[PDB]
C-alpha cells in the first residue's frame, strides 16, 4: 500500500521561488531553446527549489546551531511551509484518537540530516517515545525498547516487589526517526522494530528496497505508506509517470521546464480529513479520502511576477549575465533584502486608514448608544404626563358639571325674574337673581381658563407622542447604516492581521539562519523560555 | 568624627563584573486584549419601550472598564479607540478572529453550523432563536462578535507562556462559562475557557500539562465544569451560590459532592453558599482553609481566572457585599500560587460602577501594587458557611492528601462507604447503640417495636409497652442519643475506650413510669447520621410527630392523661405538634430538658388560647450560664447537662405527679 | 477627533520606586579573642563575613551595580542606597537604663584582661576595644531604613546589619548582642511621627527566642510581638519560663505577645506554612497594623548544625510574600543571626528577591504532613490567643471536671460493639461459638467455623475492641455520637481466609476501664489464650500448619503461649500489627532454640511515632517501622506483604 497527500505552497515560498526563478531563468532558457557551467547551475537550481519547498530556513547554506531548535514555538516553526502544518497536524491526529492498549509504533523517513533536525525539532515535546536511528541526537532521552536489611544477619528483603506496584509506566506510541541514505547503506534497521506504517517526508523512497523488503516478509498484516506530495513540483511529475499503472539530465530539464510552465497553475484542491484518514491506514483498507489529481494539464513565462500588493510598484531585474557561487549568493542576498525593505515598507503605511476606520466605530457606537438614552428618557417623561392628563380630564368633567348646574340655576332665576316683571310690585327676589348669574359669569370664565389648560396639556402630550415616536426610527435607520459599514470594517482588519503574519515570516526568516552576508540581517522571552517545568518537563533520566 | 574610617589610598580591584539582572518577572510588562469590534452583539428590542431598563449585558461595559484605566495613567490612549503605543504599563495584545480547528477541539460541529447560519437569518427567525434558547438572544451580527472572545483570549494565554507580558487582562464580552459543548445558554455563545485552555494543551506539551481554572462568579460554570469532567489535567474549582433550583442554573451538577469522574475524579470542586449575602469574610475564609493548599498540591502550570464582578458591592443579581480590596486579596494569594503565570479573563457584572472599580483594583494588583486594607477585620463568618466549609473538607480528604492528618480525619478511609453490609470495614455507630438498648429493654420489660410503616427509617426507632393500645395512661419520650465525655484524639479523630464517659440519661424515666404501672413510649430522633446529607432532624421529628399522632394515638379507646418529656433539641418536635393540632384534650402537661439549647418558639395555627395553656402547663429547665411568655415558663436551674437532670429530678417527677393527682 | 479622556501620569504609589538597601563596611570589627583550639572547629555564635557574603550574592545577580564590593551610591536602577550614622544617645536611652549606657563605655577603655574577664563573667557575650561604635551603628542604620520606609522615599526596606539585637535586655547586655535594634528602632518612630504611625507589628522567625523585645514591649498595647522558636525548657538557649507559650502579656498590654514553640527539633517547610497560614496571618489582619517589622534570622535553614532544621528558601520567600501582603506594603527587614554561610546567603538572595516583587518559587515538596507534636502545640496556642483574640473565636468552636460518683451508672458500650459484630459474622459465614467452661466471662468471646474439627489450616485471629471515628460539631464545641463510624480492623482477614477454604478462629478481648495500661485486659488474654489451646487444639485429629494474627494489644497472650509451652511442631508465623502501644517480651523456659525459632518466623508491625528509634533487642522478634501512622493506615498499606509472608509459611 502507498498513499499521497496533496500539498501545496505558501505566499513566502511563492515570492522565494520567484526570486529564484529570476536568478535562473536566462541561461535555462538558453539551454532549453571557474565562474560556473549549465550542469551545476541546473543541479542548484532543482535542490534550492526542493529546499524552499521543504521550510525555506533550509535555503541557507548552513546548519541550525542546535540550540534555537528546542527554543522556538510550534507556531512560529510551521508558519513557514505548508509541508509541516500538514505533517503536524498528522502527528496530533495519530497521538489523540480514540484507544483498550495500543503500543502502536510508527516510522519516519527524511532524505538528509537538515530535515531530520528540523522534524526531531518539531516533535521533541510532545507525548511519544521516540529513538533517533541515526547519530548526533538532540536531547537524547533513554527510553529502552522491550527486547529490607531491617537487621543485622537475617535476610527478608520484600522490597523488590514493593516496587512493582510504584513504578509508573508508560502507554506512548513509539515513533522512530530515520534518513534513506543511512537507510540504504545499511540493512535489517526496520525488521528489528516491527513497525506498522511509515511516513516518507522524502516522496521519491524507490518502494521496492532491501531493508522494506524484509520488513514487508517478516511483518503479519500489510503495511501502509505515505508520501506527502507537493501539488505542482520538478518531482511530482516523475512521481506521476510512476503513479500510472545520461538521462537523468533530461529528466532534470523536463521536469523543470514542466514546473516553470505549471507555476502559475490555478487550480488545487483542499478538503483533507484524518481522522477517517487515520482509521484507514491503521486498520489496512484502501483509502478513499485522498485525491486522485495524479497531474495537471500543459515566450510567455520567462518573466518572474510577485504577488501585487496595494501601493507597492517594484520590478525584478532577471539577471540576464553570467555568475560565480559568491555572486550568486550576494546577489540573491540583496534581492531578498530589497523585498524585505518593500515588504516592510508596505505593512507600516496601511496602518493609517485602520486608524480611521477604529475612530469612526467608536463614534458611531457613541452616536448610537446616547441615541438609545434620548429614547428612554422621552418615553418615561410621557409616562409620566399621561397621570397628569387624566386629572387634567377631571377637573374638565367637574368644571362641566358645574357649568350645567349654575346654568340652570340661570334658567329658573331668569324664569322668576320674567315673573315679576310684567305687574311688577318689585321684590328683592331680581336683585338676588342677578347677584347668582353675576356669580355663574364669573365661575364661567373660572372654567375656560381651565379648559383651555386641559386643551394645552393634551396638545403638550400629543407633541412628546410625536418626538418618541420619530426617535425610533432615527435608531433605526443609524443601526442599518452601522452594519453596512461593519462588513468592510472587518474584512480590512482580516486583511492587515493576515499581512503582519506575511511580514513576521519574513523577518523571522532573514533574522535567523540568512544568506551569505551580514549586509543588513533573552529578554523580552520571544523564544519561548518562561521556564516554568520547561527543563523538568523533559523526561530528564 | 569615627575612628572606624578606613585610610587607604589606592585604587580598588574588580571582583563581581556587572551583569544583566536575573529577574524573570516585573521588567516586562502587563498584556491587556480589546477592540472595537466587542460592541457589535447586541440585542433586539423588541416587547415595547423597555429602553429604560435595558438588558443587563451590555457593551459599554468593556468602555467603561477602558474608560477607567485612562483615568488612572495605566493607559494614554485619548480617543479611547483601540491603539497599539498605550504606555510604560502596558503592552496591547492584537486580537483576532478563532478558526474553525480552535472551536471545534471542544465544540460539536452542529453548534458551528447552527451559529454560522443563524448569522444571516430574517429577523422574525431571530426572534424565535431568542425566544426559544435558555436566556440567550440572537441578532443579524452575531457570527464576527462571537468568533472574537475565543481567540482574544487564546491569544492573551499564548502572550503569557512564551513569556512576552506577565500576567494578562482579557477585557472580552460576550461571557463564555456557561455554553456547553453542544448548545448555547446563559448569555453565552462559545466557551472562551475551554477553547483556550484545551488550544494551550495541545499545542504546547512541554511547558505545560497541569492547568487550575478558578471561577469566582458568582453563579455556576456550568460549560467549563462539563468539559473537563472526564479529566485529569484541568482541575477546576468553583464557588457559587447553590440553592438548590430557584439560583440559575439551578441543576444537580453544581452540588458540592460532583468530585469528579472516569480517570478524572479529585479534579473538580465546587464551594456552594447556602444563602445569599456573604462578604469578605467567607471569601477570605474559603480561601485560606480550601484554595491554596489544594492549589500548592496540584503544582499546576498556569492559573486562569474565570473572574466576575456581580458579586460586588451594591450589584443586584448577586446580592452580596464584597469590597474591591478583597479582589485584590484573592488576586495577591492566587499570583503566589504557580510561579506567576495568571491570565484574567472577565465574564460577568452588571452594574457598571461597580464592575468599574473592581476591575481597577485587580488591574492595579496587577501591575505590581500590594492590595488595600479590608474595611472591618472583625466579621465573624455566618455558621451555615462553616459546616458547608467542612464538609467540603470531609469529601476532598478522601480524595486529596492535604486535607486529612491536618484537619482530624486519619482516623477511618472515607473511600468504603459507611454501611451494614460486610462490603465495607465501616459500620454506623447509631445501629449498635440502639440494637443494645433494644435487647435489654425487650429481654427486661418485654419492649415491643411500633412500625412506621411506609416511611424510610430504620425499624426499631419507637419502642414501646406491650399492649399500648390498651395502656389507660401513656408517657412519651421524645429523646435525643447521648453525649460522650471522652479526649479526642486530634490527629487521627479517634476516641480513647478506655476513659470514655457515657451516661444514658433517658432511661431513668423509663424506670419511674413503669413502677406506676403506666405504658411508655421512647422516641430516639439521631443528629443527620451523617449519611443521607440532607438529613434534617427538625423536619424527621416532625413528621414523626405527626406521623404518631394522626395515625396511631387519636383513636386509642380507653387513652387518659398523656404526659410529654423532651430532651435536646428534638423537642422542637414536640412544640409544632401542638401548635398545629388541638392537642389539649388529653394532654396534661409538657417536661424539657433544654441544656444549653435556645428557647423554642411556639406559634398556633389553630386557636390563640393555646400559649396561655402553654404557659400554664410547661415545665422548661435551662443553663444557669444561659441568662435568657410565649416561651413558657423558663426556669433557671441551679447545677449546670446532666447535672440539671440527676438533680432536678425529683422536682420534675413531683410535677408530673401532682398534675396527675 | 474628541480627546475624551486627557492623558496624566499614572496614580500609584508602590513600584514606581526602589528598594531601600542598608549596609556599611564599617560592621566588621567587633570581634571576640583568642581563648582556645576550641574556636577553629565551631560555628563561630556571631562572625563578621555573613554580612559582605549576602552583599555579594546580590552583586552577581545584577540587583546591583557594584564591581568592586564596596559601598557606593550609584546603586543601580533597583535598589537605593540609606546611608548609616551613629545614633544618638537619647535614641538609646529611649529603652535602656543609665548604666548600660556607663558599661558599655567603661568597656571602650579597658585594657585586654579586664575585656577577658568582662567575657567570662557575663551571658554568653564578648567584647573588644571597638565595641562601643560598632554598637551604635546597627540602631542608627536601622532608624534610617524604616524611616525611610515611613516617609515614602522607597518601597520596602532591607538592612545587611550586625551584631543582632533580640537578645539584649534593658536591664544588661545578654546573647552576643549589645544593644538591642528592633526595639530602638519602633520606640524612635512610635514617638517621632504620631500622626502615621500608631501601631507596629514586630515578627521573629530566628530560632531562639527574642526575650529583649519582649521584654521592652511586655507593657504595652502599640507594639504586637510574634515568635516562632523552640523551648525545650531545661536545655535549649536562652532557657527560661518567658519562651513558653503561655505569656501573653502583662498590664495594660495584655493580650500583646504571641510565642510558638516547636516541641522537638527538625521542623521543615510544612509545619512554618502551617503555623503561618493558621495563625500569625488572621491576628496580624485583625491587629491592622502601620508598619510589619520583621527580626529576621537564617539559623533554622536547611544545612545547620545548631538548629537542625529543614527549612528551604522558598519557604522564606513564601513567608515574605505574605508579610508584604498584610501591612499597606511598608516593610522593613533587619537581619539577626545565621551559623552556615552558604545557607544564609540563599536565604538572604530568596528574600530579596520577594521584595524586588517577584512571586516565590515552588516548594521541594508540597506532601509532607507535619510532626504530630506541632499540630497538638498549635491547637493549644489557640486556645489562649482565642480567649484574647476574636479571629479564633466561633471558627475553632472555643468561645472564650465529669464527676467520680456516676461511674456505676454508666453505659456499657463495649459488649454493644461485639454484640452487632457477631451478628453479621453469623448472618453470613454461620460461625458457632465457642466455650470457654470454668471461667466467668462473657459467652461471645471466641467464635468459631462450623466444623472446624476437619480443617487442616487454622487463622487464629486475637484482637481487642474495634477503633471508633467521632465528628466533632463545628458550631459549638462537644462530640457528636449520632454520627460516628466504627472503623473494624479484623475484617479483611477473616474474608481473605474464607475465600482460601481456611479454618477460622476469633478471639475478641476487653479493654479494661479507666487504666493508662490494659494490664489486666493482658492477663484475661494470656489465660484465655492458654485455656483454649490446652482444652481445644491438642484434640483436633487433622491438624497441621497454625498461624496467629494479633492486632494492637492481647498479643502478648500469644507471646505467652508460645514461651510456657512448646508449639512449633505444628504452628507456623506470627503476626502483629502493633500500633503505637509497647513491644511485648519473649520469656522462654522450655528451650532458647524456641526464642531463635521465634526470631525468625515472626512479624511485627510498629508505627512511625512510636517511642524506638530515639536497635530493638532480639527478644522482641523483627519489628518493622511504617511510614504512616494508625492502626488503619498501616494494615491497608502492609496487608498484602502480611498475607503474602502467611501464603509463603505455608506450601
Ligand atoms: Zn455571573
Ligand atoms: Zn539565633
Amino acid at each position: 500500500k502507498v498513499y499521497y497527500l496533496p500539498v501545496t505552497l505558501t505566499q513566502f515560498q511563492k515570492d522565494l521561488s520567484e526570486i529564484l526563478i529570476s536568478l535562473h531563468a536566462k541561461s535555462f532558457k538558453a539551454s532549453i531553446i571557474p565562474t560556473l557551467s549549465q550542469r551545476q547551475l541546473t543541479y542548484i537550481f532543482d535542490s534550492n527549489i526542493r529546499a524552499i519547498a521543504n521550510h525555506p530556513s533550509l535555503l541557507v547554506d548552513h546548519y541550525m546551531p542546535r540550540q534555537l531548535l528546542r527554543m522556538e514555538p510550534t507556531e512560529s516553526s510551521i508558519a513557514g511551509s505548508h509541508k509541516f502544518q500538514v505533517l503536524n497536524q498528522l502527528i496530533n491526529s495519530i497521538c489523540f484518537r480514540d484507544r483498550p492498549n495500543e503500543v502502536i509504533k510508527c516510522a519516519i523517513i527524511a532524505h538528509s540530516i537538515k530535515e531530520l533536525d528540523l522534524l526531531e525539532g518539531l516533535i521533541l515535546g510532545k507525548k511519544f517515545r521516540t529513538k533517533r536511528l541515526s547519530g548526533t541526537s538532540l536531547y537524547n532521552e533513554k527510553h529502552k525498547f522491550p527486547n529490607y536489611t531491617g537487621y543485622s544477619k537475617d535476610d527478608y528483603d520484600y522490597s523488590v516487589k514493593r516496587n512493582l506496584k510504584k513504578r509508573k509506566i508508560n502507554t506512548d506510541d513509539w515513533l522512530f526517526l530515520a534518513t534513506t541514505k543511512h537507510l540504504k547503506h545499511d540493512q535489517y534497521l526496520l525488521a528489528n522494530y516491527d513497525i506498522d506504517m511509515i511516513i516518507s517526508f522524502d516522496p521519491m523512497l524507490e518502494v521496492e528496497l532491501p531493508a522494506l523488503q524484509v520488513l514487508r516478509n517478516n511483518a503479519n498484516k500489510d503495511i501502509p505508506i505515505i508520501k506527502l506530495l507537493v501539488q505542482n513540483s520538478p518531482d511530482h511529475y516523475l512521481l506521476d509517470s510512476e503513479i500510472k499503472n545520461s538521462q537523468e539530465y533530461e529528466e532534470i530539464k523536463s521536469s523543470l521546464l514542466y514546473f516553470l510552465q505549471a507555476r502559475n497553475a490555478p487550480v488545487n484542491n483542499c478538503e483533507i480529513d484524518y481522522i477517517k484518514l487515520v482509521k484507514c491506514c491503521l486498520e489496512g483498507k484502501d483509502c478513499n479520502n485522498i485525491l486522485p489529481v495524479l497531474d495537471l494539464i500543459t515566450s510567455g513565462f520567462w518573466q518572474p511576477q510577485l504577488t501585487k500588493l496595494q501601493y507597492s510598484s517594484t520590478e525584478l531585474p532577471l539577471w540576464d549575465g553570467p555568475l560565480d557561487i559568491k555572486t550568486y549568493q550576494t546577489e540573491l542576498m540583496h534581492r531578498a533584502v530589497i523585498r524585505l525593505r518593500d515588504i516592510q515598507d508596505e505593512y507600516a503605511k496601511g496602518t493609517v486608514p485602520l486608524y480611521e476606520k477604529r475612530l469612526n466605530e467608536t463614534q458611531r457606537q457613541n452616536q448610537l448608544d446616547e441615541i438609545k438614552n434620548s429614547v428612554g428618557l422621552t418615553f418615561k417623561k410621557k409616562q409620566e404626563v399621561e397621570k397628569s392628563i387624566n386629572d387634567s380630564e377631571k377637573r374638565l368633567k367637574h368644571a362641566m358639571t358645574e357649568s350645567t348646574k349654575l346654568q340652570n340655576k340661570i334658567n329658573h332665576l331668569l324664569k322668576n325674574r320674567q315673573e315679576l316683571e310684567n305687574f311688577n310690585k318689585l321684590p328683592s327676589n331680581t336683585i338676588s337673581s342677578e347677584n347668582h348669574l353675576e356669580e355663574g359669569s364669573a365661575l364661567a370664565d373660572k372654567l375656560k381658563e381651565y379648559i383651555d389648560k386641559n386643551a394645552t396639556l393634551f396638545n403638550k402630550l400629543k407633541e412628546l407622542q410625536q418626538a418618541n415616536a420619530e426617535k425610533s426610527k432615527l435608531n433605526d435607520e443609524l443601526r442599518s447604516k452601522y452594519q453596512i459599514e461593519s462588513s468592510k470594517a472587518a474584512e480590512s482588519a482580516q486583511t492587515l492581521k493576515i499581512l503582519q503574519e506575511s511580514m513576521k515570516s519574513l523577518e523571522n526568516e532573514v533574522n535567523g539562519p540568512l544568506t551569505k552576508f551580514s549586509t543588513e540581517s533573552q529578554n523580552d522571552f520571544q523564544s519561548l523560555k518562561a521556564r516554568n517545568k520547561f527543563l523538568k518537563n523533559y523526561i530528564t533520566l | 568624627e569615627n575612628s572606624l574610617s578606613t585610610t587607604s589610598k589606592s585604587k580598588r580591584q574588580v571582583i563581581v563584573p556587572v551583569c544583566m539582572p536575573k529577574i524573570h518577572y516585573s521588567p516586562l510588562k502587563t498584556g491587556l486584549c480589546y477592540d472595537v469590534r466587542m460592541r457589535y452583539h447586541a440585542k433586539i428590542f423588541t416587547s415595547y419601550f423597555e429602553y429604560i431598563d435595558p438588558h443587563p449585558e451590555d457593551p459599554r461595559r468593556i468602555y467603561r472598564i477602558y474608560k477607567i484605566l485612562a483615568e488612572n495613567g495605566l493607559i494614554n490612549d485619548p480617543t479611547l479607540s483601540g491603539v497599539d503605543d498605550l504606555g510604560d504599563l502596558m503592552l496591547k495584545i492584537p486580537v483576532r478572529a478563532a478558526t474553525s480547528e480552535e472551536i471545534l477541539e471542544v465544540h460539536t460541529k452542529e453548534h458551528l453550523e447552527f451559529i454560522e447560519s443563524t448569522e444571516k437569518m430574517s429577523r422574525e427567525e431571530l426572534l424565535k432563536e431568542t425566544e426559544k434558547g435558555d436566556s440567550v438572544y440572537f441578532n443579524n451580527d452575531s457570527y464576527a462578535s462571537a468568533r472574537l472572545p475565543c481567540g482574544g483570549a487564546i491569544e492573551a494565554c499564548k502572550a503569557v507562556v512564551e513569556g512576552r507580558v506577565k500576567n494578562s487582562l482579557a477585557v472580552v464580552r460576550p461571557p463564555g462559562h456557561h455554553a456547553e459543548p453542544q448548545a448555547a445558554g446563559g448569555f453565552c455563545l462559545f466557551s472562551n475557557v475551554a477553547v483556550a485552555a484545551k488550544n494551550i494543551l495541545k499545542n504546547y506539551p512541554e511547558s505545560v500539562r497541569r492547568i487550575m481554572i478558578l471561577d469566582w462568579d458568582i453563579h455556576h460554570g456550568n460549560g467549563t465544569q462539563k468539559s473537563f469532567y472526564q479529566d485529569d489535567q484541568v482541575l477546576y474549582v468553583s464557588l457559587h451560590r447553590f440553592e438548590m433550583g430557584k439560583y440559575y442554573p439551578g441543576t444537580i451538577q453544581g452540588q458540592y459532592d460532583q468530585t469528579g469522574e472516569g480517570k478524572g475524579e479529585g479534579f473538580n470542586c465546587n464551594i456552594t453558599w447556602p444563602v445569599g449575602g456573604v462578604g469578605d469574610a467567607e471569601y477570605m475564609w474559603a480561601f485560606e482553609q480550601v484554595v491554596m493548599p489544594m492549589g500548592r498540591e496540584f503544582k499546576p502550570d498556569l492559573v486562569i481566572i474565570s473572574s466576575g464582578f456581580d458579586a460586588a458591592d451594591g450589584d443586584t443579581i448577586g446580592q452580596c457585599h464584597v469590597t474591591p480590596s478583597c479582589y485584590g486579596h484573592m488576586t495577591h494569594m492566587l499570583k503566589s500560587l504557580a510561579r506567576g503565570n495568571l491570565c484574567v479573563v472577565l465574564e460577568g457584572g452588571y452594574n457598571l460602577d461597580a464592575i468599574a472599580r473592581s476591575a481597577l483594583s485587580v488591574a492595579k494588583v496587577l501591575i505590581g501594587e500590594p492590595p488595600d486594607e479590608l474595611p472591618d477585620p472583625l466579621s465573624d463568618p455566618k455558621p451555615e458557611v462553616i459546616e458547608m466549609i467542612d464538609k467540603v473538607i470531609r469529601l476532598q480528604s478522601k480524595y486529596w492528601n492535604c486535607f486529612r492528618r491536618r484537619h482530624a480525619n486519619s482516623g477511618c478511609n472515607f473511600n468504603e462507604p459507611i454501611n451494614d453490609s460486610i462490603i465495607s470495614k465501616n459500620f454506623p455507630l447509631q445501629k449498635a447503640i440502639r440494637q443494645q438498648q433494644q435487647h435489654y429493654l425487650s429481654d427486661e420489660f418485654n419492649f415491643v417495636t411500633l412500625p412506621l410503616v411506609s416511611m424510610d427509617l430504620p425499624d426499631n426507632t419507637v419502642l414501646c409497652t406491650p399492649n399500648i393500645s390498651e395502656s389507660n395512661t401513656i408517657i412519651i419520650v421524645v429523646h435525643d442519643t447521648s453525649d460522650i465525655w471522652a479526649k479526642r484524639n486530634v490527629i487521627s479523630g479517634t476516641i480513647d475506650l478506655s476513659s470514655s464517659v457515657i451516661i444514658d440519661n433517658s432511661l431513668d424515666f423509663i424506670k419511674w413510669g413503669l413502677d406506676r404501672k403506666y405504658g411508655i413510649i421512647d422516641v430516639n430522633i439521631p443528629l443527620t447520621l451523617f449519611e443521607p446529607d440532607n438529613y434534617s432532624g427538625m423536619i424527621t421529628s416532625q413528621e414523626v410527630l405527626i406521623y404518631l399522632w394522626d395515625n396511631y394515638i387519636k383513636y386509642f379507646p380507653s387513652v387518659a392523661k398523656i404526659a410529654f418529656i423532651g430532651i435536646g433539641d428534638s423537642y422542637s418536635g414536640i412544640v409544632h405538634l401542638l401548635g398545629h393540632r388541638d392537642t389539649r384534650a388529653v394532654t396534661k402537661t409538657v417536661i424539657n430538658f433544654l441544656g444549653d439549647k435556645q428557647l423554642k418558639p411556639l406559634v398556633p395555627l389553630v386557636d390563640e388560647t393555646l400559649s396561655e395553656w402553654y404557659f400554664k402547663n410547661s415545665l422548661i429547665f435551662s443553663n444557669n450560664s444561659h441568662q435568657c411568655k410565649k416561651f413558657g415558663r423558663v426556669l433557671r436551674c441551679d447545677t449546670d447537662l446532666n447535672n440539671i437532670i440527676e438533680e432536678r429530678f425529683e422536682e420534675a417527677t413531683d410535677f408530673i405527679l401532682d398534675s396527675f393527682e
